[PDB]
């Protein structure tokens, strides 16, 4: 288990996908040239695992960028660390998906899609041990969602023993780009309970609601809601791309993380949140970074985690600080907070401690639970999608394309199901 | 790649056509000659040998008169004499003899020239077709013209800029017929259809920039600059771009309902001096204003169902959701309940361009809004009305029974704007 | 009270001896093969045809969706057929009732213009019988 | 749609289309000799509506000449504009109809007609887009009446995609002596209905009593009542024969005036109203020639238009003068007497503004209206044919030629139709 | 010369393999390139290590791992010369913590290849007496590879000594979630092939470096040195002219009455830091006293709620027989220690010369004397129980099961293994009661 394949689908899989890219390489030590320049053997020890090493000193990640859209091409190209990726690595289509699942994943989309599994082909062959893949996009659009969702499917065929782990970015009203978010939200879900072993549930409302409430940022933008998603993705990959005993491989997580196959929705967490802006401020204890994995007020998903209950959960903790220290609070936590862990579960609470810390502080926290009360988020997407779907609105564009209202009322159906499956093990008791 | 063929039918089409292009000219630095010392210009314009540009535009017209102004004017050697089609003799203002009697000796000339456009086309997203309701030309070619592109270009994007009927500039009683014939006709072969009612383009000349009788020159200078504002996301290469597909996906929910309401903001008097500069949230606000309306009608009283808002010049994103919250906060602005947010935003970098000489003043940023609103069925029933008042007493109906038309036809039209009216209605009802 | 030292082994590196406390309270008393490799093989062997059998599984399940995603297509282009004979059909019939509807009434029109002059001949006949069958 | 043919039919045809001639060819700046010697570029812009260029820089009216009297031939080219005509297209029997319409309609018109065709073939043929006709004639006679309706017939039958446009003469006993003109008017009005799509009811009545009581002329000439006959017709053809939006060819002009076909009869209306040679000085406002451009008073046909409603409305101004100020007076006239036009046709009156003024009139105002009101000159025409039908009065006259009292009978009964119908819509209420 | 092969399965395995082989070189004078000053001269050292040609002495050892990582470290070290690098053996994908991945679909591609080297090893043998296999109870390689390695050797080796050292799990340095599945599936696997199996609890030697050695956190590295000093003591005996368990058979019959019960309880005393003030040494009646210290145990378990079948003490360094029985006249007296009515109440006591060795710059002080009391209690049924429970709450919602069954396991599998574990638990009641007759 060393490499990884990268993949970027759509508008927002390419801006979060460029930002994760440059985050890490220069906590990796590498400069947009694709030379490594940093001060530690600990950077390069599992830099495999993200890039392949190039001709002489460089080194080049393993992603693959897409979007049926050309002008996301130039806007990478165009960003600090554009000039790092391989150019043969872009596959980009002549016309976006135009906010339309149907058209992505049926229409437009099955045409760009070979010529991608190409790149992924060039990219896994010449891997000398594939972990599996790794797709950033979200599910609002037509492209991230449709197309992103056909490439799972289409990499599930080839690759079938290889981890597909997918940061799949949940719409909200609060920041959107079309009307018809939840029809392409829960055909996309859909997809992704069958088709994928763990997906990080980043969710849009979550974001909006810690930059105007916590940040205090009267109108969020993209950037600051992906200054909090490049740091929650950096935390959740500290034990990918550096050595450690915990959670070290893409395999190892899901055995770790996913109790029932279906079950396989992360609630990413962050401490301390911070703003693009807030450039100062000196301060967290361990006990402070600890008390932050019941704070809602955390979340990368909009759910209350003191809503349900964990059925298991990875921390990761960054900077220079006592490992006792960490060792006595992680227990403190469960032992204090005992209703909001399931007791039929021993010892669902694993810690990692890496010294490396995040670049802008000295030192953070990175949560990865598999909380019951992820069905707040889906119980929100079937709201908004039921809707629209009473009244059949917008439903033409769909149908246009050869879809029947069939797969609707399915997609809808499985989300349903997925919900009363997570209600079913919140209630469950550790009783005969 | 992804352009568009316009397509101008008529006096008003034409004309209308005139100042388009000739503004586009301006915006892209393209002299009347075709030359110029972005790229996504190619979108509206093709390239010769020689290095001139070339409109991806036919004219069409059943008399000679005004397209002969056009091959004798300023811009005659930007159009190849082949996109200039004439006959001969008019539809003397009848529907019948622009889609039977007169229409059937010109239509297949036509088709071959828009076929020899479509063949300089390496991925067509559709068709722009400009002309007015009234006209026999306007009318009858236009449905005609309509339901053969149906044939030849199937399920292929077709839009409107239909000029609806003011009687302070009208020329012909039986334009009310003319009216509801055409859309009975075009209705299931149009996508998508922007309607400009002369009476409000009439009232904001006189109000915004002091005329006190309004030409055709006036009117059309002014529908010029919305259509440039819809056509800029498709022309540029800006901030956030909009494709026709994107336009039907985000404004038209049901099939029928396909008429947005166009509001402009500023329109500002080239005197003054003061007078500016507007901020992106006053002319966001300008846009539910009913006095900046494209159509005379009430949203006051009617529900949203989308909202589509194209940006242009100094212009930035988080100034737009700043502005797009405050109206998600006004109780006067209601959306339907089938409707989480109906919202789709665009952003171009440059500023709209004025012709020298003109009535309307420089601005740092303006705004084109494309709603599709309940209240347009108050446009509809007004014509309904005045086609009553005549049909009941068949007045005027023997020039059409004339030219081969049958009186059935009639009633198949009003019966299908009585099912129009009730659509509007239905979709409003909010409803289990 | 009482101990009982057992003298066992002595060597180079060490000596060992037993210490009995106490005798063993009760004196009176309180193997399955093998196993075999072709059995191992059997079980090892059992395993690999039902984790082959459940990838094989999944595998028909992708290749359903695919079969599926075919079908959609199909239906699209089946969709913008129909579209376009629809409206071929429809203008057809249409531009035939119409020339047939605007030849008719000319048919009619120049057919009372017809009588008008077999009626003025007709006229002149009358004027016959008068004119020069007189004086 | 260019080209008119215009066609000139009897003494009263050729009167006034001579008349019409003079007064349009002043306008667009031709001199008798058909050459141009005008200063706009304006009045050659549609000079080929009326004019045929023919080789030589000079213009030609593409206008045929017809009369079964020799004498009317000699009297147009001795008149001011005489040698501006065809030679050939003056088409002159030696007869003479004597005020018999079956003379004109069946014998001694029959024979002319067909050499008549000869003429409008040729002319028709020459064009590039025939528009139509333009017939000039009185009801009154036996040519203009009788051979100018078997003409539009004959005409009808060759060209039946064309518009047909009549100036028709109504006669009146104030005018003419003559017993016969209600049977003659009758037997036209019935061949009118049926064959034309517009006409304009000019009638000799409405010019008497224009020129003896507002004009004080004691004893009205032919002259007099002509110079508001070629004021009428220069006024009418203006959206014609200059460039403007509104009812600019025959067809469209028929759309917006004709709701049913039958009832195509025009009221024409004048503004100001003046005598022959007559110079005033002082040009009317434009509240002044909105209001009198809409009085019984200034109406070519005997009716007040306050007696019915109006159908459908055709207002021309011309003239230097603000475009603003027609439009809020011609609002302001259609919402005071909203009892005057029909609720069930909106938007029926629509307003043209010429820059170019008649000769003599520094402003005027031309007023074209299908107006139900045009039933009180239809009752005149029936209430004399009655008179004398009920007698049999001077029936040999007509029986004599091969006509039957039935051909009566039938003319009459479709007058009363007409008239009925009028009636029918003054009083259809919108609701 | 009657040999021992020694098997390193995973990274547990490997790592504590790094220790013992430390260890076993500074106890032997053997330098880190194989070289072994023999110049001025038991012989008893070759059971353990085998001579070359050049003279260098080479471990009868081979090092297992589905994945390199660890072994690679082996390959790079202060030791990559000691060790051929066909004893060094490494797949490329490891069993991901699961037990199924480890025995059926990554173990099965590098079985036979493992097979062939103790074979060649089994070959440069006089007298091989069996063989010592060191493995986490945890881990998929730990497991599932030992398990399917355990009933091969059976096969190729019929009746042929088997050992274990299996590293019983700790949540404090646990890295999976499934490891009581792990834990109870091998087990059962191993069961009826191992002839007697030394568990090395992790908390318990997590708790004795925190107290003893004073480390705040302790590391493998911490926990191994620890492990490798109490397998020493096990091991030198067979490594030096020892008298007590001077054969691996010794073990079996000195500590295995039952064939399933064969789990003995190793204590280990005394455990000093380095890094502490010069005290006088620990006397032979200390030392012993601290054996039956349930502070000093390997297995977190209470013996006081037991009963013995059998006791060993192994002696290392300064010790005399008569220090020794003044050592156990004095327990006796002040303690029960309860043995079954079979049983003589005494021990099996060995003396071996060979001082305590301890790593230069490690965590422990040299000693002069030093014990390690090798005992079977029922008592060690405490464990199982623990990993038992753990496994029910668990299977009673099949959390996880999805992971084995996907590898080819079948959920009967899961019923067998923990049927197997509830007969084990009543096989430890029913051997603790009285005797009839
Ligand atoms: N945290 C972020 N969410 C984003 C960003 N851009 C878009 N989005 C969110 O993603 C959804 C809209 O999608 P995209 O831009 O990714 C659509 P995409 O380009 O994949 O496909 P098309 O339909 O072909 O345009 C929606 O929930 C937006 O609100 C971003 O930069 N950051
Ligand atoms: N406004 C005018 N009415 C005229 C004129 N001449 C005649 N009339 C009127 O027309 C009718 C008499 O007709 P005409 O001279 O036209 C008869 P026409 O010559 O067509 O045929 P004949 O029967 O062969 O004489 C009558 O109402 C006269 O009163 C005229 O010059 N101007
Ligand atoms: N805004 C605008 N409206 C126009 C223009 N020209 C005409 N119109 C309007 O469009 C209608 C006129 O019909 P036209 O387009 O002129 O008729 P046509 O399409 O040429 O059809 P024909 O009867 O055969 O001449 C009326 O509602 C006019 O007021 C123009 O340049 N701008
Ligand atoms: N005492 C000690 N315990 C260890 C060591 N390494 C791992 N463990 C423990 O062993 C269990 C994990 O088993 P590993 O040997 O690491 O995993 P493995 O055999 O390689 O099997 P895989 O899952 O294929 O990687 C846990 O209880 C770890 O704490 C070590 O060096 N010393
Ligand atoms: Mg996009
Ligand atoms: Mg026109
Ligand atoms: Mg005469
Ligand atoms: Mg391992």
């Amino acid at each position: 288990m060393r490499e990884i394949v990268h993949i970027q689908a759509g508008q927002c899989g390419n801006q979060i996908g460029a930002k994760f890219w440059e985050v890490i390489s220069d906590e990796h030590g590498i400069d947009p040239t694709g030379s490594y320049h940093g001060d530690s053997d600990l950077q390069l020890e599992r830099i495999n695992v993200y890039y392949n090493e190039a001709t002489g000193n460089k080194y080049v990640p393993r992603a693959i960028l897409v979007d049926l859209e050309p002008g996301t091409m130039d806007s990478v190209r165009s960003g600090p660390f554009g000039q790092i990726f391989r150019p043969d690595n872009f596959v980009f289509g002549q016309s976006g998906a135009g906010n339309n699942w149907a058209k992505g994943h049926y229409t437009e989309g099955a045409e760009l899609v070979d010529s991608v599994l190409d790149v992924v082909r060039k990219e896994s062959e010449s891997c000398d041990c594939l972990q599996g893949f790794q797709l950033t996009h979200s599910l609002g659009g037509g492209t991230g969602s449709g197309m992103g969702t056909l490439l799972i499917s289409k990499i599930r065929e080839e690759y079938p023993d290889r981890i597909m782990n997918t940061f799949s970015v949940m719409p909200s009203p609060k920041v959107s780009d079309t009307v018809v978010e939840p029809y392409n939200a829960t055909l996309s879900v859909h997809q992704l309970v069958e088709n994928t072993d763990e997906t990080y549930s980043i969710d849009n409302e979550a974001l909006y609601d810690i930059c105007f409430r916590t940040l205090k940022l009267t109108t969020p933008t993209y950037g600051d809601l992906n200054h909090l998603v490049s740091a929650t993705m950096s935390g959740v990959t500290t034990c990918l791309r550096f050595p450690g005993q915990l959670n070290a491989d893409l395999r190892k997580l899901a055995v770790n993380m996913v109790p029932f196959p279906r079950l396989h929705f992360f609630m990413p967490g962050f401490a301390p949140l911070t703003s693009r802006g807030s450039q100062q401020y000196r301060a967290l204890t361990v006990p402070e970074l600890t008390q932050q994995m019941f704070d809602s007020k955390n979340m990368m998903a909009a759910c209350d985690p003191r809503h349900g209950r964990y059925l298991t959960v990875a921390t990761i903790f960054r900077g220079r600080m006592s490992m006792k220290e960490v060792d006595e609070q992680m227990l403190n936590i469960q032992n204090k907070n005992s209703s909001y862990f399931v007791e039929w579960i021993p010892n669902n609470v694993k810690t990692a401690v890496c010294d490396i810390p995040p670049r802008g502080l000295k030192m953070s926290s990175t949560f990865i639970g598999n909380s019951t009360a992820i069905q707040e988020l889906f119980k929100r997407i079937s709201e908004q999608f039921t809707a629209m779907f009473r009244r059949k609105a917008f439903l033409h564009w769909y149908t246009g394309e050869g879809m029947d209202e069939m797969e609707f009322t399915e997609a809808e159906s499985n989300m349903n199901d997925l919900v009363s499956e997570y209600q079913q093990y919140q209630d469950a008791t550790a009783d005969e | 790649m992804r352009e568009c063929i316009s397509i101008h039918v008529g006096q008003a089409g034409v004309q209308i056509g005139n100042a388009c292009w000739e503004l586009y000219c301006l915006e892209h630095g393209i002299q009347p000659d075709g030359q110029m010392p972005d790229d996504s210009f190619n979108t509206f314009f093709s390239e010769t040998g020689a290095g001139k540009h070339v409109p991806r535009a036919v004219f069409v017209d059943l008399e000679p008169t005004v397209i002969d102004e056009v091959r004798t004017g300023t811009y005659r050697q930007l159009f190849h004499p082949e996109q200039l089609i004439t006959g001969k003799e008019d539809a003397a203002n009848n529907y019948a003899r622009g889609h039977y009697t007169i229409g059937k000796e010109i239509i297949d000339l036509v088709l071959d020239r828009i076929r020899k456009l479509a063949d300089q086309c390496t991925g067509l997203q559709g068709f722009l077709v400009f002309h007015s309701f009234g006209g026999g030309t306007g009318s009858g070619f236009t449905s005609l013209l309509m339901e053969r592109l149906s044939v030849d270009y199937g399920k292929k994007s077709k839009l409107e800029f239909s000029i609806y009927p003011a009687p302070q500039v009208s020329t012909a009683v039986v334009e009310p017929y003319n009216s509801i014939l055409t859309t009975h006709t075009t209705l299931e072969h149009s996508d998508c259809a922007f309607m400009v009612d002369n009476e409000a383009i009439y009232d904001i000349c006189r109000r915004n920039l002091d005329i006190e009788r309004p030409t055709y020159t006036n009117l059309n200078r002014l529908i010029s600059q919305i259509v440039s504002s819809i056509t800029a996301s498709l022309r540029f290469d800006g901030a956030l771009n909009v494709d026709l597909t994107e336009f039907q996906t985000n404004l038209v929910p049901y099939p029928r309902i396909h008429f947005p309401l166009a509001t402009y903001a500023p329109v500002i008097s080239a005197e003054k001096a003061y007078h500016e500069q507007l901020s992106v949230a006053e002319i966001t606000n300008a846009c539910f204003e009913p006095a900046n309306q494209m159509v005379k009608c009430d949203p006051r009283h009617g529900k949203y169902m989308a909202c589509c808002l194209l940006y242009r010049g100094d212009v930035v994103p988080k100034d737009v959701n700043a502005a797009i919250a405050t109206i998600k906060t006004k109780r006067s602005i209601q959306f339907v309940d089938w409707c989480p947010t109906g919202f789709k935003v665009g952003i171009n970098y440059q500023p709209p361009t004025v012709v020298p000489g003109g009535d309307l003043a420089k601005v740092q940023r303006a705004v084109c809004m494309l709603s599709n609103t309940t209240a347009i069925a108050e446009a509809w029933a007004r014509l309904d009305h005045k086609f009553d008042l005549m049909y009941a007493k068949r007045a005027f109906v023997h020039w059409y029974v004339g030219e081969g038309m049958e009186e059935g036809e009639f009633s198949e039209a009003r019966e299908d704007m009585a099912a129009l009216e009730k659509d509007y209605e239905e979709v409003g009802v909010d409803s289990v | 009270a009482d101990m009982e030292v057992i003298e066992l082994n002595k060597a180079t590196s060490g000596q060992s001896w037993e210490v009995i406390l106490k005798p063993p309270s009760f004196d009176g008393v309180p193997r399955r093969r093998d196993p075999s490799l072709e059995e191992i093989q059997k079980k090892l062997e059992a395993a690999e045809e039902r984790r082959k059998y459940q990838e094989a599984e999944l595998l028909k399940h992708l290749a359903e969706k695919r079969e599926h995603e075919r079908e959609v297509i199909q239906k699209a282009i089946e969709e913008n057929n129909n579209f376009i004979k629809m409206a071929k059909e429809k203008l057809a019939q249409k531009m035939e009732s119409n020339k047939e509807n605007r030849e008719a009434h000319l048919a009619a029109m120049l057919e009372r213009l017809q009588e008008k002059d077999k009626h003025a001949e007709e006229v002149r006949k009358n004027k016959e019988l008068k004119e020069e069958a007189s004086r």
